[PDB]
């Protein structure tokens, strides 16, 4: 009777249901029998009834519920989960909440519907994973994400059952996590997201004063603030940063306080308990800066407390140590260069050290080798410090983090050769020296006047020049192969010499003498002319077009990128300090702005700023 | 504070008392008239060590048409109860041959707890007399002690639904096994 019952329930007719209870009683057939359930997805009568209905009044639900009650299988029937993959775990309560009908939600909850059921189907998974909609996999979270304040209010406080707001799904995300996940930067979405977030946080704090909801962390270890920062959702992030609660009862959980006003000047005291961490836990600032592929990183960096904190941190110790860094590195490079120049070609390495100059010469090599080893150790410590960032962190951006690794290798590699491979240690030592000299732009990144230059040269080099060089290499290969084939000698050495001559020509110097020996000289000259014309005239200076366009983008965003680079370098410098010293350099005050519910002082670290307003009269 | 939800699935050969075991856990009242073929969609509250756990209890059958849908109940399982009978020795030798490879096929790296049912029935006289007709004897508990070791069971226990002996401790052991975080990953690809 599955098809007939499905048709009856879909049509919404109530008279047809008459006589079903006697049939079930006589045949002792439960409403959850496999035959009744749809084989495709284990769907039952109730979800079909709730899916299709007229103005939210299908009118068949109470009769079916009474029938199930008479059969004595109400608990199993109401909360029967869907099987299969796409809609696994879905229940009747989720559907009732989705269709925005309060009456059916009340009915299901009163009759005993489970309120903690989790929907884990692939359709409910995040967008990037394959599911078109994600809401935290909970009824209350689903209601909150769909902008239904009345449903959330009723479900939180019900005489039958209550859905605790501090409940985590399989992913670990709680209601706030899901609300942030679906948050969008659109004008309309942000307003309701913030309103629901504030309402839910206030309710949770009111009901449970001891525990703060935002404290809970997901499996990834992030909090709603940290997750919003990582996902690039500025709309909720900025609101969370400057959250202020006027209510006296629950004003403790506020993040922005008022210090004092003198005339147009207003000084306010922000809180940064978790915004800045001295290695104790992950900080919003590090996640915002180091992480890649963030939609609105530049905008999120330009917030009231972030800029002031960066400025104060830079003034306190950043400038003092940055110049020390530059001086030490330049001195080491000068020592390395002097060691490289005064290298005795005569004799088999290693050499005996007996003379006065040996005292000075050996020290340079020892210092350079120890510096390379120190660089390698620093670069492995840093890699493990950031929890082993993947390829995207190293290769695509922060190229200097990789280059010093290469410099770390060669410098020590040569040493091995210097002990056994005496003959050819110079070949790689000189290349290491060149790379070390060339990779000093990391220290120039910080300077405001020349901060952009290094970033934009690194950007253009790998992206524009290589893309152009693909086509240039196509041309080079074709023309060089053609010219090599054409010439008549009357072979590897001849080909190499011809390639050398052609490269010398390509620079713009040399002489055109090859045509004399070859046959068909006229076509040879025609081909050379086409080569020169195409490459030099068009490509050589048409690359400059998009190169200048790239520099134009960098010029348009020069101020924004410099701020990012300066923040990166100062944070970099900070992170290498020991934990105890970092704690000794803590920034902010210990103002006891307010007392807890029991009266104990909060005594939380904060940071005060000030601004000027003239319209506040 | 906040109860943690864990998935428990009980798998065993027919007439082993898996449904009876879960029912006695549920209502602490042995049904002496009617026993459903499967007990589904139930969540029970349990506290072991300062933690509150909601255990979702799932059952699997193959009496009729349930074998085809049995695979659907394995995914996202947190703990498995490998269940057999002490009064039916045939329930033992079938555990490694067919049940274990399926368990490892669908849901690997999952804690498995061995359990034997009908502890009293092992000492019964009528059961022994009837069983001796085929040159068979009740299941020896020491044999179970070792059989747990062979299949790498987290722990092996005995239950008696009639006299509600060891049910609480057995399912508590199941839960403590579930809460365990396992060990990272093994031979993870580069
Ligand atoms: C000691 C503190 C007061 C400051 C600290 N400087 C040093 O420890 C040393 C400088 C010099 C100079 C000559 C010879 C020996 C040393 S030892 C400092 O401020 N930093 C080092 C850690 N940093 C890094 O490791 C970046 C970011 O992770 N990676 S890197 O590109 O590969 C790099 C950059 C510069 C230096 Cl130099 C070493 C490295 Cl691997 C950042 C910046
Ligand atoms: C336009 C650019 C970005 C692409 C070309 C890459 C260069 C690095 C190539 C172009 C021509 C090449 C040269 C062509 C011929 C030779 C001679 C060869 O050794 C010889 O002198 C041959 C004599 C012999 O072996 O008997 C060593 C490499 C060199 C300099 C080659 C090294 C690499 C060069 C400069
Ligand atoms: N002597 C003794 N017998 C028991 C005890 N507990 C259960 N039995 C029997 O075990 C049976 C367990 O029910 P059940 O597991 O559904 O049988 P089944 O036919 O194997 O179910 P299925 O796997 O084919 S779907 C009960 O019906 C009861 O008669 C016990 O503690 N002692």
């Amino acid at each position: 009777n599955r098809p007939i019952l499905f048709d009856i329930v879909s049509r919404g007719s109530t008279a047809d249901l008459d006589g079903l209870l006697p049939f079930l009683l006589t045949h002792k057939k439960r409403l959850t029998d496999e035959e009744f359930r749809e084989p495709s997805t284990g769907k039952t009568c109730l979800p079909k009834a709730l899916l299709n209905l007229s103005n939210g009044r299908n009118d068949t639900i109470p009769v079916l519920l009474d029938i199930a009650e008479r059969t004595g299988n109400m608990r199993e029937f109401i909360n029967s989960p869907f099987r299969d993959i796409y809609y696994r775990g879905q229940t009747a309560l989720h559907i009732a909440i989705e269709r925005r009908c309060k009456h059916y939600v009340e009915l299901l909850v009163a009759q005993g519907a489970d309120v903690h059921a989790q929907a884990r189907g692939r359709f409910f998974q995040p967008k990037d994973e394959g599911g078109y909609f994600y809401f935290g996999e909970l009824p209350l979270s689903l209601a909150a994400c769909t902008n239904q304040p009345h449903i959330v209010n009723y479900l939180t406080e019900n005489p039958h059952k209550k859905a605790d707001m501090r409940r985590q799904d399989s992913r670990g995300n709680t209601v706030l996590h899901a609300l942030v996940a679906i948050a969008d930067n659109t004008r309309e979405n942000t307003k309701f997201v913030t309103k629901m977030y504030d309402l839910l946080l206030l309710k949770c704090a009111r009901l449970f004063p001891d525990s703060n909801l935002e404290a809970v962390l997901n499996n990834d270890g992030l909090s709603p603030l940290m997750m919003a920062a990582k996902t690039g959702k500025i709309g909720i992030f900025q609101h969370i940063i400057r959250r202020e609660v006027t209510d006296e009862d629950t004003r403790h959980l506020s993040r922005k306080f008022k210090d004092w006003a003198y005339g147009p000047v207003y000084s306010s005291l922000y809180d940064l308990s978790s915004l800045d961490t001295c290695g104790e836990e992950a900080s919003v600032l590090e996640i915002l800066v180091y992480n890649s592929k963030i939609e609105n990183r530049h905008e999120m960096l330009a917030v009231e407390p972030i800029n002031e904190l960066l400025r104060d941190k830079w003034r306190k110790f950043g400038a003092v140590s940055f110049y020390i860094n530059v001086v030490s590195y330049l001195c080491a490079m000068v020592i390395f260069t002097l060691t490289a120049y005064y290298q005795p070609l005569e004799g088999t390495p290693p050499y005996p050290y007996r003379t006065t100059v040996d005292y000075l010469r050996l020290a340079g090599e020892v210092i350079t080798l120890f510096t390379g080893v120190l660089f390698f150790f620093t670069n492995i410590k840093d890699l493990f410090m950031k929890k082993c960032p993947g390829v995207n962190s190293l290769f695509i951006d922060g190229s200097f983090q990789l280059l010093y690794f290469i410099y770390s290798v060669l410098v020590i590699v040569s040493a091995a050769l210097y002990l056994a491979g005496i003959e050819a240690y110079l070949a790689v030592m000189v290349f290491a020296l060149v790379l070390g000299w060339m990779n000093a732009l990391y220290f120039t990144r910080g300077l405001k006047l020349t901060g952009t230059y290094s970033i934009m040269i690194q950007k253009i080099l790998f992206k524009d020049l290589f893309r152009f060089l693909l086509v240039y290499l196509l041309f080079m290969i074709g023309y060089a192969s053609a010219l090599v084939s054409l010439l008549n000698p009357c072979d590897s050495e001849t080909f190499s010499t011809f390639l050398l001559d052609l490269f010398k020509l390509t620079i713009g110097m040399g002489d055109l003498e090859m045509l004399s020996s070859t046959k068909y000289p006229v076509v040879f000259i025609i081909l050379l002319v086409t080569y020169i014309i195409l490459t030099f005239v068009l490509l050589l200076n048409m690359l400059i077009a998009l190169m200048g366009e790239t520099v134009g983008q960098v010029s348009k965003e020069s101020k924004h990128i410099w701020k990012l680079q300066w923040a990166t370098t100062i944070l970099d410098i900070e992170r290498s300090f020991p934990v105890f010293l970092r704690k000794a350099f803590r920034s902010g005050e210990m103002v006891t702005v307010g007392k807890s519910s029991d009266g104990t002082p909060d005594r939380r670290w904060c940071f005060r700023v000030d601004e000027v307003n003239w319209s506040h009269w | 504070m906040a109860a943690i939800r864990k998935k428990l699935v009980i798998v065993g050969d027919g007439a082993c008392g898996k449904t009876c075991l879960l029912i006695v856990f549920s209502k602490d009242q042995f049904p002496e008239v009617y026993v459903p073929t499967v007990f589904e969609n139930y969540v029970a509250d349990i506290e072991v060590d300062g933690k509150q756990v909601e255990l979702a209890l799932w059952d699997t059958a193959g009496q009729e048409d349930y074998d085809r849908l049995r695979p659907l109940s394995y995914p996202d399982t947190d703990v498995i109860l490998m269940c057999f009978s002490i009064d039916s020795p045939d329930s033992l030798e079938n555990i490694p041959e067919k049940w274990t490879p399926e368990v490892k096929h669908f849901c690997p790296n999952v804690p498995i707890i061995l359990v034997g049912n009908k502890k009293d029935l092992r000492n019964d006289e009528h059961t022994r007399r009837e069983l001796a007709k085929m040159k068979q004897e009740p299941v020896k508990p020491e044999e179970g002690r070792d059989m747990a070791n062979r299949i790498g069971a987290f722990g092996y226990m005995e239950c008696s639904a009639k006299t509600k002996d060891g049910v609480r401790e057995v399912f508590e052991m199941a839960t403590r096994a579930a809460l365990q975080a396992r060990r990272g990953k093994k031979k993870s690809g580069c």
